[PDB]
Order: C-alpha cells, then sequence, then structure tokens
RNA sequence: GACCAGGCG
C-alpha cells in the first residue's frame, strides 16, 4: 500500500466505490412560504421514522378555512374536522392548543 | 408505441438521421500557408478512405501505376 | 443563362456519362479525372446537353 | 462590538482550486476553469503504479515542484505527488502558428 | 440638361425597375447634376448600368428559401443578451425583451407577460404637460385602494374603515360624495358613512356576528374613474410631442377617449390588433415588434426573413402558432406532422380517416429515399443522340 | 523520477551535481552562493536544480519480477 | 457534495451561490456543463 | 468565424462523397470562395481575425519605412508575382533606400479601384473634413495635395494606390470589410480569393519580425491617475451616504413606478454606473497609443475599452439579474457586516483593480457575480435550439417558382413576389435593393479621367 | 497542453532549436504563446508568475503565492531590478532566421505548465466498411468497434438549405442500409419472392 | 373615422369580374390557391363584400414602394 | 443491446 492513500472507500468485486454525499433538508423542521398563483400561505414539513418520509402540509385560502393534506387522503380535510379526530372536541381546547 | 416516439425512436433516430460509412473525425490545428479551400488530411485516413473510379483511356496509365503500388505505398 | 442548379446538373450528368464510355469531344491530358473532363468541357462551351424550361 | 476573528481566509477556498498561484488577481470564470483543469495532468499519481492493476494509467517520467506556489499545497502534501513542469515561456507573435 | 430629360430618359430605359428604385435615382441625379455638369451619354451609362445590376440581383428559381430564413432566424438566437434592469422610474416601462419576447411572439402567446400600450395626443393636448396628465388621468382606471391614504379592519366590530389621501380623491374628477352616489346605483345598498376622510364599509353581510370582509373587498375593489384593464399611467416627452405610455390594454375602450390621436396608437398585444383593425395590421404589427426587438439587442437580421414568417403566419386569414397546434398542424402529408411531435395520435387519427399522402413535400422523400423537389432534383433535361466527336 | 542529465533548453549537463548542491544546502550555506560556485550561471539550468524531486527512492520498495 | 434535484431544468434559484456559503462550500470548483451550480466541493476548514 | 472553431481542443468530420454526381455537386454548389457573402445580413463573414489587422496596422501606420531586404523578402513570402522594384521612397543616413507601408500594401489592390470613407481610429473629425472637400472640390485630387493632408482616421485609395488612412477592421474585417466587399462584387470570387491569401501571408510576415508583444507594465499609470481616481471613488461613495439617510429620514419622493426602496435601490446603482464611467474616462486619456494593448484593443482586433478599464481602474459594482446581491444572512450578504446596512461596499462594490488584488469579500462578491454567466449560457440554448427546431420544421417546403411566386407543396401562393423586389439578400447591397451612389460615383469617375 | 490559470491550447508546430530566436543574455524560449490571448481573458496571475518564477530561480529559493497573504508584486519587482535585469520584465532578443534584434523588447520569464490527457493518439478515426448492427442493418455505434459518425438531423437541414440533392441521395440513402422490395401492383402489399 | 386612416392598415379594394378571371389566367391557378380572409373582418366589413369576391391590397413596404396582395373573401 | 455515472467543444 502506498502511505499517502487516505482511506475511506470500499472494495467490490475488485473494484473501487465511493459514497458521495447527498444535500438533503432539514429532517424535522417547519418550513413557510407563498405562491402567487393563489394567496395560499403553504407551511410543509418532512417527517422521517424508520426511513419512512411524509409530506405534511397545512393552508390557508381565499375562504379564510385552514386546511391540511395528508398522504394517502386525496382531499384537503379541515383544519377543525382533524383536530377532533385526535381528540379535544371542545371549542375551548382548539384555541388553547 | 415506443419505439416510434422520441429522441430514440425510429422516426428521429433512424429515418431522420442515420450513422454513415466514409467519414473520419480528429483534432484540428492552424496552419495559415495552404489556400482558404483546401484541408490538411493526415496520411494515415487518406489511405483508410477510397474513391471509386472507372478505368478509361486518360487515365488507364495512373490507374496501372497505382494498383502496383498495392495497399501500403501512398499511392495506391 | 443557365441558372448554378442547371449548371452542376449538367456537369454532373456529362461527368456520369464519360465514366461509362462516352467518347470525349476535346482532347484532355493524361491523369485527368472524369469530373475535371467534363468540367473542362462546360467552359469550352461544347456540351450538347440542353434543359427544358416551363 | 466584534464577537469571533477569521482564521484563516485563505482556507475558505478548495482543495484543487488552492492549486492557482494569486487566485485574487484573476477573472473568476478562469479561475474555475483552471480548477478543473487541475484535476486532469498527468503525473506519478501513487508509488505502487507498477503492482497496481488499473484499467487505465499514466506516468509523467520527470515530474517537477512548481517554483511559485501556495504555502497550503506544502502541508496536505501535494508536494510529494507533483504533476507539471517549468518551461521557459515568451510571450510573442509568431508566424501564423 | 432639363429635369424632364431625366424623368422622361428614366420612364423609358428602367421601366422594369421598383418603384423606389425609380425614384431614388432621379433625387440622386439630380443631387449631382445640381453640382456636376452631366452630359447625356453619362446619364444613359448609369441608367444601363443600374439596370444591369438590378439584373444580375435576382432570386435562382428553385432557390430553398425557407430554410435559409429559419436558420437566418435561428442562429443570432443563441448569442442573445440579457440586461433585466428593472428601473423603478416610470419612464423605463418593465416589459420583457428578448428570447422570451421572440418566444412570446413566435407561439403567438394569447395574453403577453406584460401587456402595454403606445397613446399618442392629438393636434391639442400635444405640447403640453398639465393637459397630457389629465388626459392619463382619463385613462387611468382607479380604484379604491389606489387613492387610500391608509385603511384599517375592525374584526372585533366585524367593519372596514378606510381613509383616503385628499391630494388623490380631489383631483381624482369623482369625490367623496360621488363614490357614495354612484354606490346607491349599482352594487347593493351601501351604509353611507360619508364623512369626507373617514369612510367606514360595514356590508349588509358584515353585521355584528359574521361575514366580515365578505363584501368589503368586493366595495374596495369598485371600478369607476377609468377604463378597465389599464392600471398605471406614465406621461413622456420625445422630442416635440408628449405621448403617453400605459399598464394593460383595452384598445377598443382606448380608441374611444376623447383628445386621443386614433391614427397611431397602438399595442403590443398582437390578437387584439388582429380583432379591432384586422389580419392585415397584425402582419405588420408583428413584423415591427420583432424587428425592434432584435434591433434592441444589437444583432442584424434582413427584413426579408422576417416577411416570410409574417405571412406564412396569417395565410388563413387569423394569426396562429407556428408549432403542434398552428402551421405545422395544418400540413397535409400525414409523415410530416407524425415526424414532428405527437406520432402515435396523428397516425392514428390519419388511419381512422383514411387519409392520403402524395409525397409532395420535402421531409416525407427523405425518409422514402427519392429525391427531393426541392433545389437541383427540380431541374429537367434533354439531350440529342446522333452526337460524335468534333 | 530521477535527476535529468542535461539541461532541457540549452543541453548544458548538470545531471552529476545535484548530491554537492543539496549537501551543501542542507549544510546552512547560501543558496546563491552554492549555485554560483557550481558554475550555473543561466537561470534556464537553476530551474532545473532548484525544483526537483527525488521520487526514484520510494518507488524500489515494490518490484514487479 | 451533490443535490438530489433533476439536471435538465434550469433551476435559477439553487444554482446560485449564497452569502451562508463562507468557508462551507469552495466557490470556484465546480462543472462547466448543466450540473454547474448543482454539484459542489467542500471547502477546508469545513466540518461535518 | 463562419466555422466559429477555435484551436483549444475542437474536433471536426469529414465525409467524402462517392458517386460522380455527387462530386459535381459539392464542386459546383459548396465551394469555399462561394460563400464569402453571408446570406443573414448581405456581409463579408470570411476575412482577416486577430493578427490580421493589428498586422496591417503595423504595416500602414504613419512613420513606417522599410529596407531593401525586407521589402523583397516580404513580396517573394507573400506570393506575389513581381520583377522589378518600384522607386524608392526616401534616403536614409549613408544614402540607404527606403520604402513606405502603403507603396508595399498598393501592390495587392486592382488597378481600376476606388473608394474612400472613415474607420474606427478617428478621433478629431476636423481634420477629415478638409479632406472631404477637397475630394469633393475636385473629383480627383492631384496626389500630392492629398499626401500633405494624410491622416489615420481617411481611408482614401486612388486608382490603386493608397494614399491616406491606415488598415483597421473596417478594411478587411468580417461583417463590416469594405474592400473585401467591393471586391467580390466587381471582379469575382477567384480575385477575392487571391487578394485575401496575399493580404493574410504579407501581415503574418509584418507582424512576425517587426516584433509585438505585451506585458505586465502595460497598465501602469502615473500617480496623478491613481490619486484622481481615488477622488472620484471617494465623492461616489460618498453622495452615496446621503441618499441612505435621506430615505432613512422619509424626506425623499418616491418614483411613481415602485415603492420607496426600489427608487433609492434605482438612484444607488445609477450613481455607481456613472462613477465606474467617469473613472475609466481618465484610465483611457492617460495610456497613449505606443502601448501595445491600446493598438490591439482600439483597431477591433481583440477586446475592448471595458477590460483595459477593469484591469487598469476598479473592476465596478457586481449585480445578478438586474439587481444589487441580497442573499445571505437575514439583512446581510455576508457574516462581516451589521445587520440592516445599504452601504455601497456593503452590497457588491469594488474598489479594486485586477492589478491591485481583491480583498476576501471582493473576492466572493466577484465570484457570485460570475457564476450568472456560467448558468446562463447552460440554460439559454436548449430553449433556443427548440425554437430553431420549431422553425426549420414549419418552413421547410418553401421554393421559389420560375414565376418568381413562393408556393407551399400543395399550390397555395405564399407571396406573389419573394421578399417584394425579388432580390436574393446575399446578392444584395447590405440589405439594399442596389447601391445607386456608389454606381454614379464610379461610372463619373470612369468617364471623367 | 494548459496552465493553471485557465489558459489552454493545441500544439500547433515544432521549430528546430536554431530557428527560435534568443535573448541577449543567452536564453532560448521553450514555449511561445500569443499575445491576443492575455487582453480578452484578464489573466494577471499569469504574469505575475512569470515574474515571481524568473525571481524564483535567479534567486535560489521558491516564493510563496499564497492567495492574500503572498509576496507583494512591487516587492518582486524591485528585487528583480536589483538582480541586475529590467523591472518591467522586457528583455532583448535576435530573430532566429535573419540574424538581428527585433524592434521590440519581448516578456519572458518561467510559467508552470501541465499535459492533459487528452491525446491525439486516441481520437484519430476513420471508417470504409465495417459491422452494421443486426435490427437495423446500419453502422454500428463507437470509436472502440469500427463504428460511424452520426449524420444528424440539423446536417440534412443544411445539406436542404444548400439544394444539394443528389448529395443528400447519397449520404443519406447510398452509403447506409439500401434493399430492394418486391411490391403487387393490383393490391399495393408487399410480395414474397421463393 | 374609417379604420384605413390608420398607419397599420393599408387600403383595401373590390376587384370586378373580368380583373378576377386575368388575375386567375396570369398565374395559372384556381380559386383555392390565393390567401384567404374572413367576411367578419373589419376592412371586409367596410367593403361590405359578400363571400367569393377577391380583394386587392395596395401595400407600402421599406423594400419595394408599392406592392399588390390578393386575398379570397370566406365566410 | 439497453441502462447508469463522469468528462470534451
Ligand atoms: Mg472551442
Ligand atoms: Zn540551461
Ligand atoms: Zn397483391
Amino acid at each position: 500500500e502506498d502511505p499517502k492513500d487516505p482511506g475511506g472507500y470500499f472494495i467490490i468485486n475488485g473494484s473501487e466505490r465511493v459514497i458521495v454525499s447527498i444535500e438533503d433538508i432539514a429532517p424535522n423542521r417547519t418550513l413557510v412560504e407563498k405562491d402567487e398563483r393563489q394567496e395560499k400561505y403553504i407551511a410543509k414539513v418532512f417527517s422521517y421514522r424508520h426511513g419512512y418520509r411524509a409530506l405534511v402540509a397545512v393552508e390557508r385560502r381565499k375562504d379564510g378555512i385552514l386546511y391540511v393534506d395528508i398522504p394517502n387522503v386525496p382531499k384537503p380535510v379541515k383544519f377543525v374536522y382533524v383536530m377532533r379526530a385526535l381528540g379535544l372536541e371542545r371549542d375551548k381546547d382548539i384555541v388553547e392548543a | 408505441a415506443q419505439r416510434l416516439k422520441g429522441k430514440e425512436g425510429r422516426f428521429r433516430g433512424n429515418l431522420s438521421g442515420k450513422r454513415v460509412n466514409f467519414s473520419a473525425r480528429t483534432v484540428i490545428s492552424p496552419d495559415p500557408m495552404i489556400s482558404i479551400n483546401e484541408v490538411g488530411v493526415p496520411v494515415e485516413v487518406a489511405m483508410e478512405l477510397t474513391v471509386p473510379e472507372k478505368v478509361t483511356e486518360f487515365n488507364i496509365e495512373r490507374l496501372r501505376k497505382m494498383v502496383l503500388n498495392g495497399p501500403d505505398k501512398y499511392p495506391g | 443563362k443557365y441558372t448554378r442548379f442547371e449548371k452542376a446538373r449538367i456537369i454532373g450528368a456529362r461527368a456520369l456519362q464519360i465514366s461509362m464510355g462516352a467518347p470525349v469531344l476535346i482532347d484532355v491530358p493524361p491523369g485527368i479525372t472524369p469530373l475535371e473532363a467534363a468540367i473542362l468541357e462546360f467552359e469550352k462551351g461544347v456540351i450538347p446537353i440542353t434543359v427544358i424550361r416551363p | 462590538e466584534h464577537t469571533h476573528l477569521e482564521l484563516m481566509p485563505a482556507a475558505i477556498l478548495g482543495l484543487p482550486a488552492s492549486l492557482v498561484p494569486y487566485p485574487e488577481h484573476n477573472a473568476a470564470p478562469r479561475n474555475t476553469y483552471g480548477a478543473g483543469m487541475a484535476k486532469q495532468s498527468l503525473g506519478l499519481g501513487w508509488a505502487n503504479f507498477r503492482i497496481r492493476v488499473d484499467t487505465r494509467g499514466h506516468l509523467l517520467h520527470y515530474p517537477q515542484i512548481p517554483l511559485v506556489n501556495s504555502r497550503i499545497m506544502k502541508a496536505v502534501g501535494y508536494e510529494d505527488r507533483p504533476a507539471g513542469q517549468n518551461f521557459v515561456v515568451a510571450v510573442l507573435a509568431y508566424q501564423g502558428y | 440638361v432639363s429635369l424632364s430629360t431625366i424623368k422622361s430618359l428614366i420612364e423609358k430605359k428602367g421601366a422594369n425597375l421598383p418603384e423606389n428604385v425609380k425614384s431614388e435615382l432621379y433625387e440622386k441625379l439630380k443631387k449631382y447634376n445640381e453640382k456636376y455638369k452631366l452630359t447625356k451619354a453619362e446619364i444613359e451609362a448609369i441608367i444601363d448600368d443600374v439596370v444591369k445590376e438590378y439584373e444580375r440581383a435576382l432570386v435562382e428559381p428553385g432557390e430553398p428559401v425557407g430554410t435559409v430564413a429559419a436558420q437566418s432566424i435561428g442562429e443570432p438566437s443563441t448569442q442573445m443578451t440579457l440586461n433585466t434592469f428593472h428601473y423603478a422610474g416610470v419612464a423605463e416601462i418593465n416589459v420583457t425583451l428578448g428570447l422570451p419576447r421572440i418566444i412570446e411572439i413566435v407561439d403567438a402567446r394569447k395574453n403577453p407577460s406584460t401587456p402595454m400600450m403606445t397613446v399618442y395626443l392629438d393636434e391639442e393636448h400635444r405640447y403640453d404637460r398639465a393637459k397630457a396628465e389629465e388626459v392619463a388621468r382619463r385613462i387611468e382606471g382607479t380604484t379604491l385602494e389606489n387613492l387610500a391614504r391608509s385603511t384599517t379592519l375592525d374584526l372585533i366590530n366585524f367593519e372596514f374603515i378606510v381613509e383616503i389621501d385628499p391630494e388623490r380623491l380631489e383631483r381624482s374628477g369623482l369625490t367623496m360624495e360621488k363614490v357614495v352616489k354612484k354606490l346607491e346605483s349599482s352594487f347593493k345598498s351601501a351604509e353611507f358613512e360619508v364623512d369626507g376622510y373617514t369612510l367606514i364599509v360595514r356590508p349588509k353581510k358584515a353585521d355584528k356576528i359574521s361575514d366580515l370582509r365578505r363584501f368589503a373587498e368586493k366595495i374596495k375593489k369598485h371600478r369607476l374613474k377609468g377604463l378597465s384593464g389599464v392600471g398605471k399611467t406614465i406621461v413622456r416627452k420625445e422630442g416635440d410631442e408628449y405621448v403617453i405610455y400605459t399598464e394593460g390594454s383595452n384598445f377598443k375602450q382606448v380608441l374611444k377617449v376623447p383628445g386621443v390621436d386614433p391614427t397611431r396608437t397602438r399595442t403590443n398585444n398582437i390578437h387584439e390588433i388582429a380583432e379591432v383593425l384586422g389580419i392585415e395590421a397584425a402582419r405588420n404589427a408583428i413584423i415591427d415588434e420583432i424587428v425592434s426587438t432584435m434591433q434592441e439587442q444589437g444583432l442584424e437580421v434582413d427584413i426579408r426573413h422576417i416577411m416570410l414568417v409574417a405571412d406564412m403566419m396569417t395565410l388563413d386569414g387569423i394569426v396562429r402558432p407556428i408549432g403542434r397546434h398552428g402551421v405545422v398542424g395544418e400540413k397535409s402529408s400525414v409523415l410530416a406532422r407524425a415526424a414532428f411531435e405527437i406520432t402515435v395520435q396523428h397516425l392514428f387519427e390519419a388511419a381512422e380517416k383514411g387519409e392520403v399522402d402524395n409525397l409532395n413535400g420535402v421531409i416525407e422523400n427523405v425518409l422514402i429515399g427519392q429525391p427531393v423537389p426541392v433545389g437541383t432534383g427540380m431541374v429537367k433535361l434533354t439531350m440529342k443522340l446522333p452526337l460524335r466527336p468534333q | 523520477m530521477i535527476v535529468p542529465v542535461r539541461c532541457f533548453t540549452c543541453g548544458k549537463v548538470i545531471g552529476d551535481k545535484y548530491y554537492e548542491f543539496k549537501r551543501r544546502v542542507e549544510a546552512g550555506e547560501d543558496p546563491e552562493k552554492v549555485l554560483d560556485d557550481l558554475g550555473l550561471e543561466r537561470y534556464c539550468c537553476r530551474r532545473m536544480l532548484l525544483s526537483h524531486v527525488e521520487l526514484i527512492d520510494d518507488i524500489m520498495h515494490y518490484r514487479v519480477y | 457534495v451533490t443535490s438530489p434535484l433533476d439536471r435538465e431544468q434550469p433551476h435559477f434559484e439553487a444554482r446560485d451561490l449564497h452569502g451562508t456559503h463562507w468557508g462551507r462550500i469552495c466557490p470556484t470548483e465546480t462543472p462547466e456543463g448543466p450540473n454547474c451550480g448543482l454539484v459542489k466541493n467542500l471547502a477546508l476548514m469545513a466540518q461535518i | 468565424p463562419p466555422y466559429n472553431a477555435d484551436f483549444d481542443g475542437d474536433e471536426m468530420n469529414l465525409h467524402v462523397p462517392q458517386t460522380e454526381e455527387a462530386q459535381a455537386e459539392a464542386r459546383i454548389l459548396m465551394e469555399v470562395q462561394n460563400h464569402i457573402i453571408s446570406p443573414r445580413y448581405g456581409g463579408p463573414i470570411i476575412g482577416g481575425i486577430q493578427d490580421h489587422i493589428s498586422g496591417g496596422y503595423l504595416l500602414t501606420r504613419e512613420g513606417a519605412y522599410f529596407t531593401r531586404d525586407e521589402v523583397e523578402q516580404m513580396l517573394m513570402f507573400a506570393g506575389v508575382d513581381i520583377t522589378e522594384l518600384p522607386e524608392p521612397d526616401k534616403y536614409d543616413e549613408n544614402g540607404n533606400p527606403l520604402w513606405s507601408g502603403k507603396t508595399i500594401f498598393s501592390l495587392l489592390l486592382p488597378e481600376d479601384l476606388t473608394v474612400w470613407y472613415r474607420n474606427k481610429l478617428c478621433d478629431e473629425p476636423e481634420r477629415c473634413e478638409a479632406l472631404e472637400k477637397l475630394i469633393e472640390e475636385k473629383l480627383m485630387p492631384d496626389p500630392e495635395e492629398v499626401r500633405k493632408l494624410a491622416y489615420d482616421g481617411f481611408v482614401y485609395i486612388q486608382n490603386g494606390k493608397l494614399l491616406s488612412g491606415a488598415i483597421d477592421k473596417k478594411a478587411y474585417g468580417r461583417e463590416d470589410g469594405i474592400i473585401l466587399d467591393l471586391i467580390v462584387r466587381e471582379y469575382g470570387v477567384e480575385r477575392a480569393r487571391q487578394f485575401l491569401d496575399q493580404v493574410t501571408k504579407l501581415t503574418i510576415w509584418v507582424i512576425t519580425h517587426k516584433g509585438f508583444t505585451t506585458g505586465i507594465d502595460d497598465e501602469d499609470l502615473p500617480e496623478e491617475a491613481r490619486d484622481r481616481i481615488r477622488e472620484i471613488i471617494r465623492e461616489a461613495e460618498e453622495r452615496v451616504n446621503k441618499l441612505i439617510e435621506a430615505y432613512k429620514r422619509g424626506e425623499l419622493e418616491p418614483l411613481p413606478g415602485k415603492s420607496l426602496e426600489d427608487t433609492l435601490e434605482s438612484l444607488i446603482m445609477a450613481v455607481l454606473a456613472e462613477a465606474r464611467d467617469n473613472a475609466g474616462a481618465v484610465a483611457e486619456k492617460y495610456l497613449g497609443m505606443d502601448n501595445h494593448t491600446v493598438i490591439m484593443a482600439k483597431t477591433g482586433a481583440r477586446g475592448k475599452i471595458l477590460n483595459i478599464t477593469q484591469m487598469a481602474a476598479l473592476l465596478g459594482q457586481q449585480s445578478i439579474r438586474g439587481k444589487r446581491l441580497y442573499r445571505g444572512f437575514r439583512g446581510r450578504v455576508l457574516s462581516h457586516f451589521k445587520p440592516g446596512d445599504l452601504g455601497a461596499r456593503a452590497k457588491g462594490f469594488v474598489v479594486n483593480s485586477y492589478k491591485s488584488g481583491l480583498t476576501p469579500q471582493e473576492y466572493f462578491f466577484h465570484a457570485m457575480g460570475g457564476r450568472e454567466g456560467l448558468v446562463d449560457t447552460a440554460v439559454r440554448t436548449a430553449q433556443s435550439g427548440y425554437m430553431q427546431r420549431r422553425l426549420i420544421n414549419a418552413l421547410q417546403d418553401l421554393k421559389v417558382e420560375y414565376d418568381g411566386t413562393v408556393r407551399s407543396p400543395e399550390g397555395i401562393i405564399v407571396q406573389f413576389k419573394y421578399g417584394e423586389d425579388g432580390v436574393d439578400p446575399m446578392k444584395s447591397w447590405r440589405g439594399k435593393t442596389v447601391d445607386v451612389d456608389r454606381i454614379i460615383v464610379r461610372t463619373l469617375l470612369k468617364m471623367r479621367g | 497542453f494548459a496552465s493553471r490559470h485557465g489558459q489552454k491550447g493545441v500544439i500547433g508546430l515544432i521549430v528546430p532549436q536554431e530557428d527560435m530566436p534568443w535573448t541577449e543574455s543567452g536564453i532560448v524560449p521553450d514555449l511561445i504563446v500569443n499575445p491576443h490571448g492575455i487582453p480578452s481573458r484578464m489573466t494577471v496571475g499569469q504574469l505575475i508568475e512569470a515574474i515571481g518564477g524568473k525571481v524564483a530561480s535567479l534567486k535560489g529559493r521558491r516564493v510563496d503565492g499564497t492567495a492574500f497573504i503572498g509576496e507583494p508584486e512591487e516587492k518582486l519587482r524591485k528585487e528583480l531590478e536589483e538582480l541586475g535585469f529590467k523591472h518591467t520584465g522586457r528583455e532583448i532578443m535576435y530573430d532566429g532566421i535573419t540574424g538581428k534584434r527585433l524592434e521590440a523588447d519581448i516578456f519572458i520569464g518561467v510559467i508552470y505548465y501541465q499535459r492533459l490527457h487528452h491525446m491525439v493518439a486516441d481520437k484519430i478515426h476513420a471508417r470504409s466498411r465495417g459491422p452494421v448492427q443486426v435490427l437495423t442493418k446500419q453502422p454500428t455505434e463507437g470509436r472502440a468497434r469500427e463504428g460511424g459518425l452520426r449524420f444528424g438531423e440539423m446536417e440534412r437541414d443544411v445539406l436542404v438549405g444548400h439544394g444539394a440533392a443528389m448529395l443528400l441521395i447519397e449520404r443519406l440513402l447510398e452509403e447506409s442500409d439500401k434493399t430492394e422490395v418486391w411490391v403487387c401492383e393490383n393490391c399495393g402489399h408487399i410480395a414474397l419472392e421463393d | 373615422f374609417s379604420i384605413f386612416d390608420h398607419v397599420l392598415v393599408p387600403e383595401h379594394r373590390v376587384l370586378s369580374e373580368e380583373e378576377k378571371k386575368a388575375l386567375l389566367e396570369k398565374y395559372k391557378i384556381t380559386l383555392a390557391q390565393l390567401p384567404q380572409i374572413k367576411a367578419s373582418d373589419p376592412a371586409v366589413k367596410a367593403l361590405g363584400a359578400k363571400p367569393g369576391d377577391v380583394i386587392e391590397i395596395k401595400r407600402k413596404s421599406p423594400t419595394a414602394g408599392v406592392y399588390y396582395y390578393y386575398r379570397v373573401v370566406v365566410e
């Protein structure tokens, strides 16, 4: 071996392989933005658990009602509807939360 | 359906453009001592590409001389 | 009076004719390729081919 | 008012882009071209090229150390595996060639 | 030598020349004769030389002139530059330029990204600033938020309050009370909160419990004091004449405003020009737009290449794009359209219709392998056989 | 690999005076005076000795038979 | 260091240099073709 | 130029026709000398490039003189058929005959040529006016009178003799050449090819042996120029803080276009651009024509004045998409500046030259500015090629019939006469259908002599 | 060949030693570069490096050029002036053919240069006849397997624009796949030969 | 105001029957070869021409001072 | 033969 060799690569079937670094997005942060095609104030997050990536977005529109988008759920169910699915049905609970 | 569409389909891939037989490719270098309508050709390429010719009464001598040189001397 | 397309077509036709057995109408130095013979014939003004124009 | 002190401004450059001497006197595209082109020159790559089995390889017969160089290249070990030679260059317009 | 002699000589020796050449020759001959004395022989020789030079400059029949024009338009675009200053000055209107503009023009976009108009003024109001300003006030459409100094919501009381800068409200032609006067006849019954500077927007839906801003924005976005579409107005001076630039296009309504010169008013929208003035104006508009856009970038392209494209685009009496849903979609040959885009759809449509391809084009003959009819493949020649070496 | 026999530009033989220069410059002498003493006047020759690497000694460890 | 975006699209915002790249990404070493901007190299002071 | 090729690694393909018809078509229709004039704008495309202009300027400048051996050697090298040297022009010490550059250059022009115009080297227009007046009053002036009033800014050829002016890009350069354009339209392609070959080889010989080089001392300004540049930059930077503070305390009438901030940005940018131009003016003034870089730039051979003023003066403001640098941390581009800063040097301005070096912040700003050119050259070509593909696929089948009309394959008439006068743009006189004044002048000169 | 300042090129001509010019101090150039390439690229660092390299070779010690901390230019120029040469870096040379000195002083120095691995011996290629694709019976692809060049669509458009129809017929059909097919005239289908 | 006053509009004119026949014979074409114009166009609306007639257009151009373009009215 | 990755103009 050459002493100048720094190392850090694999040997697969007699060939030398190196793994590059992917510049992904933050794994759990919340990012807000705004598009001009509507007045939507979209805030989207990526959620990671055991290698599974899920995209969740909550936003408003011209109606002024908050809507939520969930994977495998095509329709944007309203915000209060999805909040009451998790409990805390009383109207005080939502505002307190 | 995929064989007929795209940049590698049967229309834009083979019918409109196709690979040709007599061609060559190499790097270029400047040469200001030749006239504008001439080009320099390496002797390696000139001995590979061929131009068919029909023997007549005004070029029989040159053709017969060329044939004798075989495929390894330059004029041949 | 010939358009350059007509001139090129006539020269090509005569050059093809010469290389198949047609006799040359003018004396030519030996070793000349048939295309050059056709060109010489054209500039000497002895080409017999004519073009029909609508 | 200050809260921190920069260690060495010359180290913000990458590894190949640090080879160019006097890099602040050139246009940016030329520096980019030089940095990219520094990864293709011929020279003594590794000491064990004789035993090493590779599909392709190159070797320069008489490599030399640059006369004008940055102090980073000495530290990173580039001087022990150089690539390139020093020429006596005259800026003159010759006969077209 | 008299001028009538020159005129008669021109009219009898160069009668085949175009009119512009025939006039330029007379002008230049007069100019040169008024300072050097000229004899008749020189005039005759000059006319002969001009005639010969024009004769030798004609186009050879069979020339592939469409491909040359297409290449001469496409190739310079690869060296296009962009500046995009984005200056806040009203004098410099933010308008898209360069390759995107060429793409918009050629593709025949239904509505441009930055619509704009050039409005000239009549003999009156032409050389004055205040009259131009008030004319521009007439053109410009004004909504409530434009004149408003500032606004404030009252979600607690479910009402809206508007405050307006007097310098705009009093100069806007209409006044504070006229807004309520018009709103009494339009929309719904307003709250009639006329208090000069202070205006209260409390629509009927904006009751004490809910439904605020359901109509408050609609009242605030009421169309008054100017034409629709136009959202800005700018006054400029170019030499001895004032001109007006605007944002948005309302050509049909704009041509009706008093004091606006209609003989020179134009817009950058092609379809509107076609609908108002016909196809022959759209052709000239396309030519002028392309020429100006190409010239502003420093390049140089001959007019004869642009004329062919302009004529081809308007062959059916309506402006249509150059592409999949335009000129290329009107070709009779099935293979010529199929080789371009969406091959399978075209093939199945032709199979259904029982279409017939006559192989009268260029691409199809290339596909088959038989000679094309474009250039050399057009001529035909004959030979007299009994020839002997002279 | 090893010191070139002759200077590239002018052909002067300098291949036999590298070790003396290296030793005398490692002994603390002034490099300019050493080069002047060795007789190398034109800088085209000084460039050869001043910028050489002895890469032969660390590649003999690998033998190919 | 490589980005997961698609190469063909322009991506005007992604290919531009950023102020936060100072000391973390080399500002001059990048490919020349369509890969420009989307492939970058770590600086010398960078520490993961 | 027509190939757009450069010798830095380029490659090209070569094809060989096989049938006699193909050879005849290539020989008659595709010859190089048949495509000197570009069909896009009716001007020369093949011509001199780089050294072919600098050598011509060195040969035909004022005060150039050559000995016997140089003249004989250059004439033999160019290939000119000559068997007797002309009369010497002036005698050096010890009676050595000397020939001028114009006399040597005149041996390549045809015998009956005559033309005059003004080239790029025009600095004082009050001296060309006298020459134009002299030409106007008497159509064939006495050569001594013209030689007494010679000037490098006014080219004048009389009966094949170069009487005044100097070679420039307007002589035989691409898209500007005048002599080449006249030659190709009055004598034929073959004469143009012969002239091109001879002039190129002669200029190459001239530049090879006289010596031509550039060095580091070509951007050395005197102290007073640096002081003036420093004062200009100082006042330009000072008159921006006042605008910033004015905006900070209201007291600023916004332009009607956008909000106050955009007007402030536009004013700052205008001030900075004017500052850069003013600073470049003095750098242009203090560098004479003796410098080789100025010779190489002012004759159109290579480069432009912007490169000179960037190398010998401040680089100037950098920008992306027409606006100042704003990407970075919240309120500041770099971590080394206080948040919420709108100063000139805190958002892109560079007050240094390439010779004097750049500070690290200016280096980062320069790289940020320079990335835009690379990304634009990477991005534009795709849509440019797509548009060209659509255009070439739409307008392919239009021929020109024997009647002069352009017809679609089905038979629909598109134009009743190609263009509007039936004139080929390639054969036109720079777009014009025919150049009347040139014909009038040449005929009058031919007869009145 | 290419330096590290972004200047690249190819060898144009190889010259015998006796034809090259020589400086009056006894130096013969090892390389010649055109002065037209300097102003457009604005690579002043190359000139700085040339001066620094000549100074370093004269002094017998290497020169530091580490970014913003390296030795300033004026110091190098003053040192070069001290060593006996001219501060501008110019010298006087004699023409290698005629034998007399040129009219202008010539910049000359020492510059580091690199040899890239894009050699011409790996790019030359020529084909007359060879293997063909099985499916379409057209020439193969690649230098490694005796392939042929591709005649793309814009080449066809260029040939059309020139107007050479017979050239198109020769290039696109004669030098590529070509065959004879029996066609039934009555019904239009392709006939069968036994 | 008439649209013919606008600088972007060249004057139109309706051809008589004999002129139509002469033009049709001169170029050896049928009536389907000419460029078309819609019957609801403002210019033909001002002219008041029915479908089937041919309109002559006098155009002022930079290359040639005057040049004639012909169109056929189609509904 | 088709894919993937990296380079050249
Ligand atoms: Mg190149
Ligand atoms: Zn030596
Ligand atoms: Zn059958």
